[PDB]
């Protein structure tokens, strides 16, 4: 009556994308950072839900979910940057540049004995709504997949510590939750695998063409 | 009987039979989900007409086919030169496609409306559909299993996986009508314009494309088993934004 | 004064929550609504789509058009038997529909379901076919004799579209466990009476169109995942 | 009683936010305003000055003061074209205007510009030039055919100051990307169609104006960083 | 409409300086503590905010982010003190003189378990409105850049462990934000480069005259 | 401004407690409630049950 909407079906915390930091043992200049760009089809049981619509309409919920372990010298005792930045702008990728030093960029700082880490986020594409497909293409004529309007912007994880580092596993799991959940035009299931981001494919990696469908054998006795 | 709105009018329109489209008119739009002004020159008011097409051949193992919008027009009439020269635009469309039917043969033929496409083209590199295949134009995809432009990008010619990567029979979600022949012999369907962005290109950007999937096959033991495809389209709410010249 | 106070439950990890937390940039102005057709609040609008069913989901018939549709014959010779399906939604073959699939995201599940099956052939073909439906209690009987016996309707092929019966839930209780249940629920079973009557020089061979649809009352409670598709291979970073 | 628990989200760092923290010194009493002019609340008014177009940017008038000026001649054998300019205000020569390093501080922009063009020279000089605009959908055609062909109006020197006509935001959504379109938008041309009529004994060559200013309907959302300067040499501490 | 303002173009979280302070292997006396005085105009991201305007008044948001990173015996269970000297009064560099130790000056703590340090500043300029540019002179002749009325005080970080010590990097990082924002007469942007604080050079370093402007070559086919 | 002191007593463990903290999944809707006897609210109708008593429990 009220729990059937879509308000409870893309409602769930799910994670998206697997962050992993490894600290080298040496290193000239601070280049220790994930590269990740945003992305909604990700894994088949988050994708297989935005399969099922053409447009959607609804504001995204970020938790971040750092893990630290101990390996030398009680090593843990740190606090790491986590910057948001703009749809649009570009992004450097150094120490302290002209992005992560600014007063535009969006900066949240976390360390171990606080809560965990968890903000909201505003609307993010150009247009009234968000681009799940997009059919043809826009101002350019061969990419499809990833356009210029379906952008929501860029996470990076930096080091501040200088001199006194050591090797240690920061897993930096990123969990999804939809907000104003308004969508319209529903799809039908996709039917097999999926290989590539933004991309349905039949024909790949030479597999025999074998759908999900149970088969029966005289649809008589069942 | 027919339907009155231009000089220009076609025959057998009998009975509008439809399922309705989720309760939408066709809706002439106003200057309220708009900018300020963006009208510079209006276009003909009996552009509203209808447009006969070539017709296709029928075969006798019918795979199905599509075309897209506004792709299939884009040498037709009179508004053929200008969405091309005129900037972004939108439109409805008035569907009216069918064939001669006689109360001995067999055929039925389910027609829908989705205006997404996704179809595996290459193998494990970057895959991408091809320019040529996205606009056919009146002609459009004669679907066969054949070799096409040698081995290169290449959306695969699969009916039931429904080409954008759906189950057959459950692409029905969109407006759909199931055609007979002793409950229906012609076909009407009601589409508005519906997108994200007002205003998009028609020289890249695909606004619609009609379904033509067959659940019965022509299978007749007779003298003769060939019947055209008459496809009749009327555009609806033709409105561009865009001066230019008219021979470049 | 204030009442500092660590409360026991809150201030840790939660799956599911509702945040009055305060925005990142909300300076920001989104862009307006425009009138776009699709709009649901509800998960009813969904169900409420005919979704046609492949009766013919053999191995023979899995790659064709011919999956879909019922197999007829004119001969007055073959068995009077068509089909035994389920009454189940997460069960074959009403688990690769509409319906089916949007049931696999969920535990517990209710509803009717309706049933309309016209004809695909010519004009100049009538047939009388029984639709019956049989209690799950005990193993299901088929013969031609079990054809009038418990909700039983006999539709003849005319003008007007088939027009659906009573096809209840059945259970004590409003919920029931979304597991496959080849024994627990109904069986929607079809049988020849009458056999495609034509006449000189006519095409013997003809089909028959096969669609179901969710009913006004639906009550689905705990979402889950779905059974059908899974990922370990490659994936996109 | 009191409610003790940590709410998952808050009590952590976060970039942008609004709080209602006590001050450090509230004792001390600020000094009181007088009243001082060019003050501004909204970001309009620096767009509504009228921002000097560089149209002769290039690497020979870069380092002179006809590099805003217009390059006119009153002989009549060269060809008719003047200038090819884009619309976009995050594009060259309007990227350095007062309204176009604005732009750039922004990601989601809108609006009209206004544009007038007087004469530069002497009183006794009077020339019909054309003012047109083209769609940015097929490449720019540049002949003295598409003169009169889509917004087309002759201004002719007289005494008036030029009155702008209608250069409007031609898309379909209320915001578009700032990113440098060169093929996005439309085009600013400007053509000979008359040669600067002179007479006996009057010095031939002379100049033009090129102002550019923003409308009325601005709507800008959220912002960004610039790309027209980077530092990372030697700062001062 | 109501986001295109001054409060959003300058309220944004933006680092102003990096202060980073070492602690040597053995001192004398306490004298570890970074060497900084107030600046609006220090980098470039920030600075041409500023250079658009000549007149602002607006009060000042400092947000503390300090790094903690183990190095030698699980050195970081310490508490540091950041104090706060109001513009004009004069300012010592020992241990305990009499600004450290005084009921005059904003003093705060911070310790590892509690949240990040975050406070709010009252009114700074002595006058109706803050100086960004200073034209002539004030009641000296030679000076220019910074002005006796421009003042905003000073920020030092100090050391609290006497003998328990040992080598550890604290990169305490400023981020700057604005409150109660208004300014008035607009300014044009700056074209080249800076090197010095309060100035704006041309005939700096023997470099070529290359402004941002980019150049187009017969601006007629664009 | 905003009251921000960590109260003496509260914040830790306890194991008789009463808290008003938000459900995992509110969204279910629970089935009905339908007329069934035996219904107890209070400890009094199971003391009123008649118990026969063992007055010769012994080895025999």
């Amino acid at each position: 009556r009220d729990e059937m909407s879509l308000e409870s079906f893309l409602g769930r915390s799910g994670c998206i994308h697997e962050s992993k930091l490894e600290v080298t043992l040496a290193n000239y200049n601070k280049e220790n950072f994930t590269v990740w760009a945003i992305n909604l089809q990700e894994m088949a049981q988050i994708r297989r839900k935005f399969e099922l619509f053409t447009y959607t309409r609804f504001d995204s919920e970020i938790t971040l979910v750092p893990c630290i372990s101990a390996l030398s010298q009680d090593i843990g005792h740190i606090t790491m940057q986590y910057m948001y930045v703009p749809p649009g702008a570009p992004v450097p990728n150094s120490r302290d540049d002209y992005a992560w030093q600014s007063g535009t960029n969006a900066s949240v700082f976390w360390q171990h004995g606080q809560a965990y880490p968890r903000f909201s986020l505003p609307f993010l594409s150009v247009a009234s709504a968000y681009y799940m497909f997009y059919d043809g293409y826009d101002e350019q004529d061969q990419n499809y997949g990833t356009a210029n309007t379906n952008n929501m912007g860029s996470l990076c994880s930096r080091i501040v510590t200088e001199k006194h580092i050591h090797k240690v596993h920061i897993m930096t799991r990123i969990y999804h939750k939809a907000k104003h959940v308004k969508a319209w035009c529903p799809r039908p299931p996709r039917a097999l695998e999926y290989t590539r981001a933004h991309r349905t494919n039949f024909k790949i990696e030479d597999r025999s063409i074998q759908t999900a469908i149970v088969t029966r054998p005289i649809i008589t006795t069942a | 009987i027919q339907i009155t709105r231009g000089d220009s009018t076609i025959t057998s329109q009998d009975v509008a039979n439809a399922i309705v489209a989720y309760g939408v008119w066709p809706h002439y739009l106003s200057s309220k989900d708009a900018s300020a002004i963006d009208k510079p020159s209006q276009p003909d008011t009996s552009s509203n007409r209808f447009y006969t097409l070539r017709s296709v051949t029928w075969s006798s193992s019918s795979k199905g086919w599509w075309w897209k919008l506004p792709d299939a027009l884009k040498d037709m009439g009179i508004f053929g030169e200008n969405m091309f020269y005129h900037y972004l635009g939108r439109s409805g469309y008035t569907i009216h496609v069918q064939c001669n039917a006689s109360k001995f043969h067999q055929g039925t033929l389910i027609v829908a409306l989705i205006p997404e496409h996704q179809i595996a083209s290459a193998l494990h590199g970057n895959v991408n559909v091809g320019y040529n295949y996205t606009h056919p134009g009146e002609t459009g995809r004669e679907v066969k299993a054949e070799t096409r432009l040698n081995p290169d990008l290449q959306p695969t010619e699969e009916y039931w996986l429904n080409f954008d990567g759906t189950l057959l029979g459950n692409i029905t979600i969109f407006p759909h009508q199931f055609i007979n022949l002793r409950s229906n012999n012609s076909a009407t369907i009601i589409a508005p314009y519906v997108n994200a962005v007002p205003m998009d290109s028609m020289r890249s950007h695909n606004n619609w494309s009609l379904v033509i999937i067959p659940i019965c096959p022509l299978e007749t033991s007779s003298a003769i088993n060939t019947i055209p495809i008459t496809i009749s389209i009327s555009p609806m709410c033709a409105e561009f934004s865009g001066a230019r010249a008219k021979r470049q | 004064g204030l009442p500092v106070f660590i409360t026991p439950g809150s201030g840790q990890f939660l799956t599911t929550d509702d945040f009055q937390s305060p925005c990142a940039l909300p300076w920001y102005h989104p862009t307006k609504e425009i009138s776009i057709p699709g709009e649901v609040k509800n998960l009813v609008e969904i169900c409420q789509v005919d979704s046609l069913v492949p009766i013919n989901n053999t191995d023979t018939y899995i790659n064709s058009e011919n999956m879909y549709s019922v197999v007829l014959q004119s001969s007055i010779n073959a068995p009077d038997k068509i089909f035994s399906i389920r009454t189940d939604v997460a069960s074959q073959p009403l688990a690769t529909t509409l319906i089916g699939e949007i049931s696999s995201y969920f535990t517990h599940w209710t509803g009717s379901l309706r049933f309309s099956f016209m004809f695909c052939g010519t004009a100049n073909t009538t047939v009388k076919l029984l639709l019956a439906y049989t209690p799950p209690g005990i193993a299901e009987p088929t013969t031609r004799k079990d054809a009038m016996l418990g909700t039983h309707v006999i539709w003849d092929v005319g003008l007007q579209s088939t027009i659906s019966m009573v096809v209840p839930w059945i259970s004590a209780s409003h919920y029931r466990n979304t597991s496959p249940g080849r024994s627990t629920s109904g069986y929607i079973t079809c049988w020849y009476q009458t056999r495609l009557v034509i006449p000189p020089q006519t095409p013997p061979t003809a089909r028959l169109l096969c669609f179901v649809s969710g009913c006004k009352d639906f009550c689905l409670r705990m979402a889950r995942d779905t059974n059908l598709h899974l990922q370990s291979g490659a994936i996109a970073q």
